[PDB]
């Protein structure tokens, strides 16, 4: 296969489980002082497909409102597309497991963004191979001053 | 209080 038949086939993979929503080889656990967290119940393969972080696709202005009320945790996801903010907003309660996955510097997973005919999600692929029983982890990217003090967690 | 994620 040529890299662009590769990046099709990708590319249709992904498409698929976004479009099923299927989450399979992963479960809830209580991590030590973490809260929940997912752990994986099969292995995974560097570059697979984990999981969408699913939510509220919303723009800027709401984004801010949204903040405003909830200043409940943290589930806002914040990125760029075609020049505009955007984020992932998965505040609400639901059975959707990327929500529940914490951070790491030096995780297992990797947020990209994922464009199907104009619509941006964002999806977790493993950057490495991740063993059964392992939790799952990524970068939430957040290094501000003002947050590292309030969550020493981000600094790791 | 609050931290938020951003991709990066
Ligand atoms: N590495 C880490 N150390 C401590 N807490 C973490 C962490 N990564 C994520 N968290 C926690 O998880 C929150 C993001 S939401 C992720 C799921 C959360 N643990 C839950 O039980 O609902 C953070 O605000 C913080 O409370």
């Amino acid at each position: 296969k040529s890299k662009a038949e590769l990046q099709s086939e990708e590319r249709k993979r992904i498409d698929e489980l976004i479009e099923s929503g299927k989450e399979e080889g992963m479960k809830i656990d209580l991590i030590d002082g973490k809260g929940r967290g997912v752990i994986a119940t099969k292995q995974f393969s560097r570059g697979d497909f984990v999981v969408e972080f699913h939510g509220d696709l919303i723009e800027i202005t709401d984004a801010k409102k949204r903040e405003a009320l909830y200043a409940t945790g943290c589930y806002m996801y914040y990125f760029q597309y075609l020049s505009k903010t955007y984020c992932v907003d998965a505040t609400r309660e639901t059975n959707r497991l990327g929500r529940l996955i914490n951070h790491s510097k030096c995780g297992n997973c990797q947020t990209k963004l994922h464009d199907i005919d104009g619509v941006p999600h964002l999806i977790l692929i493993a950057s490495r191979d991740i063993a059964a029983g392992e939790e799952l982890l990524y970068d939430y990217g957040d290094r501000s001053k003002a947050s590292i003090e309030a969550h020493p967690w981000l600094k790791h | 209080k609050r931290h938020r994620k951003v991709l990066r």
